[PDB]
């Protein structure tokens, strides 16, 4: 009979009517399950053994991918999909929230022989890529409400990714000053939606599957790691103390995310060679963070 | 539940077979599932036991349809003594794994069907499987 | 008017019962003796309690619930809630054809079917007369023929006239909203409305 | 009539205690003396007590519980009571043929088997008269030969008539409910009726 | 009668108290004058209260228990309870030697034990007279040679008629079962018996 | 001296006033403690440092053993001593508890030069082994609340284990109808009771040891792993709808354990070769739920 | 047959052997442990011992069948001490290292059968496995 | 269980008569816990032997003098003398017990209860069987 090989696969994502084939995807992870309600009921008449479970919901589902870079640029579509405004190739943080609920869409995992597994009601809930010494990848996290199998689909013959962009090093600048040490930059954007509930007496005897949800927050954040540095004796510039304001950009030659005002936090660690970690979250005040998607020459 | 016709009998050498159905219609669009049993008229079964599925397979053996209390449900498929001589003579010398006891005899089907109860032969297989011979010790 | 639920209204999935309560509500003045007999007197009426828990309502399913509700608050109507375990098809066929016998005033009602009814009622399930709002159960059924011997907990509440008509299916309680005095909800930060609570009463 | 367990209707085993408590209910006028000596005058009957704790209970075993609580409530009858720790027949035979002297008053009790019954009821065990609904409790016991002499928790409440025939087995409370003025059941969205219970109390 | 205990009887080892509490109950009038002098005025009796607690008991335990308690009950006798934290053989002898002198109604017992009682009871130790059932604890004792100066903090709750003989091993406490008008014990799904508390008084 | 090393060990069971020497062990695991109360007496007027210890219980011991399946069937008593009922061969699973405590008997861990080590007031608490492509063993884990030290012991001569049975691959039918692409099958049993802490005031200055215990309950639980097959489009027999009630039975040449009725549910991971997982229980009013112990030819 | 409640017998050198059943109908749908000892009247069981599990094979013995209690359901099978000894002597003697008392005898069938006027044969197996001998050396 | 239950072990010590006490009882369990009733033993005569090995030629070392103490209550005894057991300590196996160095394989046994009677009920049952062993002794 048929198996069901993950390489012999085509992941495409249902918005809006059209078919976003994601090629260039590294690694897919994803799960389906179901919740029981399972009681015991001992009684002093009978200490019985076997319990009364039915099943009656499907757990939602947590699909994680891990997409390389493309020309094409279809995967700022999750940032577009996750809530950012956009102004021609760039995605911008909105200061407050746009809607309650989340960008929903479908999900189809294509395999060999009409074979399928359709999440629905889907949203992307976080993305998070880390410029490095290795290829950038961003891994997106999705949560679906109700999974199923269905024998025809959406496949994305035109819209796909195109060829991963070349490697090039990150460099984190602060206006025009570069920061020196550089060892990796890792940003997390993310979407913490919740699922609500509204399972009800008139679903029993029948499966629930999750529909709606709200968005609780949203936020930029990144992860900067240097090595302990200094140039001076009591320099001002690289030091420890916390700055409460001030503009940085983690550039690299086809992305470059930029907090127009930071909040920095340091953490040094005394290890082989010295490193200091930052932490780099946006202001009150700051203006929208940006994430500028260059394909090629900028 | 899903479909569950595939089931293979064990039938003993040197012994009279004969099987007792007991027919049911049970509908869970109520939680304790009705237990309504099927009225059997106008109902006749039939069965043969057939080495192989190929085409001009011989026919080893027939099953013998017994139709009783067709107000409950029930009703019975047997076969003499002699059809189990018949069938054992067939039978393969290899045996079973689970089991040394039994051989592999052949396939059957039961097939129930309705006669013109409506003006329409509604004939349709009820269940299916290999029938296995359990060789014997008393004779 | 009927209470918003997902039979209606399944565009709003959070307009749906996440737990009812039939409170039984008989008040009765029980008196236990020094002899160890307990004695009970009743005097005032049997009306069935209902409350309504709600779970975390969209901005669109509250305007709805909250429109209907100031609607009934408005109109002074009354409120129809459907429990859909209750909801349960055994007894089918018309029920203008059958009769029932008038001058019953106790806790039994005697119908004969003329044969025109399909399947027979379950203890336990709800009963109700066509030109009275009060919700029966039947605590016992006996059938004799044609001739049904329905026992239901609340004393007919009615002396049938002859003229009434059993009703097994399809059966609302007439309730009127407790707790109106002080109704609101909290509007959280997130955009839904929690703390929505609909304490009913039976007022027939 | 009969509280419906798992004993009548096997086909409901949701029904049955998921915890009984057995209370004693004594009231007594029982005075503190200022030497130190505590009095206390027995004066009003005792009665047992049962609180009763049902596990989950699916929607068809919830409506025929209900229906027989609620024919309860209709026809206003006692409901008997089968507590399951105390069924265990320790005494076989039948006991038609077993006479209780008649006169006698207080804990003690003399029975005569005739060379009847099989089994020792040890203390702890229930005791019924056959007349009387009361049930006592055997705290000691003890036998000459056919003659037994049983020494019960709460006095006899009746002289015994010389035709008074024991009850080792089957012993039902003649109880009344006391949760009947406020009884509600919540229904989850799991499709269970949780946290049933009952506050029984016997009756004379 | 001696409330059951692993000393008896070990075979039922959930019979064992968990845990004791000898409350001291001595009643007072206590005033406070603005003048910053607090007095107090003492007319009650003073007595032991004690308060047992049990772990989840086993049919068995709780059977035995149970008839034991019933027997009590039913016979109206005095519960008797032993703390093993006072059970320290110190003074071993013959008490029925020792002479005490008549007429002694204060807080202090002078006794001359001619010898006969080797060792010497220490403070705060249980001591009682044989001829009343109060129990009482030794505050000081000093010995001048055979007469023994025991201080007690009870005040004699009778006066020595020149016949009471001191005991100091083997003391219970003539306890009357308080909390007894509702006494009860929950039945658990799992056959055990749990929430079991005795709160027992001192009734001399 | 005397060492004691582990595989210069027996260990005998102790049950009904026989010896079962159980042969065939691949490995056991066991420990013994002692439980203290210890508290700090810290004190305005001497903040000391000393604490008040004092060992007043033995803390229960928890025994693994590891046995192999044999041709003489010793360990099914396992499953005899845990509380199923025996009716020739098979171990039926009991609708309700039999009694309220476990079956408890001693066991000895014997070795050289009259060493041993007496445990007491033992209950099997635990049984499970995995059908698997590897030689099937079944692991039982005992509860013990008094060890102790013995000179003398009770050694099980004729009352052993035999030869381990040959590997057979595991099978798992629906009725008669075979479930393709069988991975690991894992079967589970337990009597979960509880000790019964009766500590009281009597034993103070005394060393104590659990020796009452109750059945909180007793399970039967398989959880089988397949490979995500389909044969058709849109396939009805293999799925991943829960199924209510379904005959199964987890089949060898040497054990077989029946589900009369088995409530199924599926978790699919989407893993390099897609996998399905199932979680057998027995339902409510299903029948006794069977092992049968082949020792040979059936 | 009964292919999944094979029992290996157990008899006992130099001692008379002895099994005894027990047809006992059961119905506990209305209430647990409701059984009904079957009526054995006109029943007769037999059953024989075969060295292996083919055609051809040499009979070792035949059990001496009996009803004990009519009416009362308890049947018994069974066979002299002669006859286990001649078991003994034509058992095989491949001892197992770690149960050097049991040796493999050969395989055991009996058929219960009707013998009613009014009625047809009846035939029916209810035991199936091995005989195993277990060693006595105290004769 | 098909013989796991009517097998023991039994450790004769060299240079000491050995004498086993053993009290029949019909318990009934299936019926009701805790029930037992003594054996009426009267005419149930006992008899065991002992064997060096378990073939067809096979040496008995040793036989026990089985008596009924109690003719009701059913208590018996198997018992045999001090000769018997310098018999099985001599003709035993050199290969001491690793575990307790002390005892050493005799040999293997059976015990068989004949109930002959007036009554056409003179059935024999095998109620024991096992392995004898011998505990070396040093007192004499």
């Amino acid at each position: 009979m048929f198996y069901s090989l993950m390489r012999e696969s085509k992941i495409v994502i249902e918005y809006d009517g059209r078919g976003y084939h994601f090629d260039a995807l590294s690694n897919y992870d994803a799960s389906t399950s179901f919740q029981e309600f399972k009681t015991l009921r001992r009684t002093i008449h009978n200490r019985t053994n076997y319990a009364d479970s039915i099943i009656n919901a499907q757990d939602p589902s947590s699909i994680s991918l891990a997409i390389n870079f493309s020309t094409t640029l279809i995967e700022s579509n999750f940032f577009d999909w996750m809530g950012f405004t956009r102004e021609g190739n760039s995605l911008f943080l909105p200061r407050n929230t746009p809607n309650i609920e989340p960008i929903m869409f479908n999900m189809y995992i294509i395999n060999h022989n009409n074979s399928c597994i359709y999440f629905e009601n889907c949203y992307v809930s976080t993305v998070d890529f880390s410029l490095d010494k290795s290829i950038p990848i961003l891994n997106v996290g999705i949560e679906s409400g109700k999974f199923s199998e269905v024998s025809t689909f959406r496949d994305g013959y035109t819209i796909t990714q195109g060829e991963v962009l070349p490697y090039s090093a990150p460099a984190v600048y602060t206006n025009s000053s570069p920061l020196p040490a550089l060892i990796s930059a890792s940003m997390s954007f993310q979407q913490q939606c919740s699922w609500r509930e509204d399972r009800n007496i008139f679903d029993i005897n029948k499966i629930y599957t999750n529909k709606r949800a709200y968005v609780n927050e949203m936020n930029a954040s990144a992860t900067l790691a240097f090595y302990y540095v200094k140039r001076l004796v009591g320099d001002k510039f690289l030091n420890l103390d916390p700055e409460t304001r001030t503009p940085l950009i983690i550039k690299n030659k086809y992305v470059s995310i930029t907090f127009p005002l930071a909040r920095i936090s340091k953490r040094l660690n005394f290890s082989d060679l010295y490193q200091v970690e930052y932490d780099v979250i946006p202001t009150a005040d700051s203006d929208p963070v940006e994430i500028n998607f260059f394909g090629e020459r900028k | 539940s899903t479909e569950n016709r595939v089931i293979d009998l064990v039938v003993d050498e040197n012994v009279p077979y004969g099987l007792l159905m007991q027919f049911m219609d049970v509908d869970d669009s109520v939680y304790p599932s009705t237990s309504k049993p099927v009225d059997l008229t106008d109902f006749s079964l039939r069965g043969s036991i057939k080495s192989s599925l190929e085409d001009g397979a011989e026919t080893v053996a027939s099953f013998t349809t017994a139709i009783v209390d067709a107000a409950q449900g029930v009703a019975s498929i047997s076969l003499p003594v002699s059809a189990v001589t018949t069938i054992a003579s067939k039978a393969s010398k290899e045996r079973d794994r689970y089991n040394p006891r039994q051989r592999l005899a052949g396939y059957y089907d039961v097939i129930i069907t309705r006669t013109a109860v409506g003006s329409a032969a509604s004939s349709f297989r009820i269940m299916e499987g290999k029938v296995y011979i359990s060789d014997g010790v008393t004779q | 008017m009927r209470l918003p639920d997902p039979y209606t209204n399944p565009e709003y999935p959070g307009l749906g019962f996440e737990s009812v309560n039939l409170v039984d509500n008989d008040p009765m003045i029980r008196d236990e003796l020094p002899n160890g007999k307990v004695k009970e007197v009743k005097i005032s009426a049997q009306y069935w309690g209902i409350n309504i828990s709600y779970p975390e309502l969209f901005p669109d399913e509250y305007a709805f619930l909250d429109s209907r509700l100031l609607e009934y608050k408005r109109t002074g109507d009354y409120l129809d809630v459907l429990l859909p375990q209750y909801e349960a098809f055994r007894v089918r066929g018309d029920t203008k054809s059958v009769t029932i016998p008038a001058g019953q005033k106790g806790s039994q009602i005697i119908l004969n079917t003329n044969g025109t009814l399909t399947g027979q009622p379950k203890a336990g399930d709800l009963f109700k007369l066509s030109t009275h709002p009060k919700v029966y159960k039947i605590t016992n059924f006996s059938s004799s023929g044609n001739v049904w011997n329905i026992s239901l907990y609340p004393d007919l509440f009615i002396t049938t006239t002859g003229s009434e008509k059993p009703v097994f299916n399809g059966i609302l309680f007439r309730t009127k909203l407790m707790n109106g005095d002080s109704f609101g909800s909290t509007l959280n930060n997130n955009g839904t409305y929690s703390g929505i609570s609909l304490s009913l009463r039976e007022s027939l």
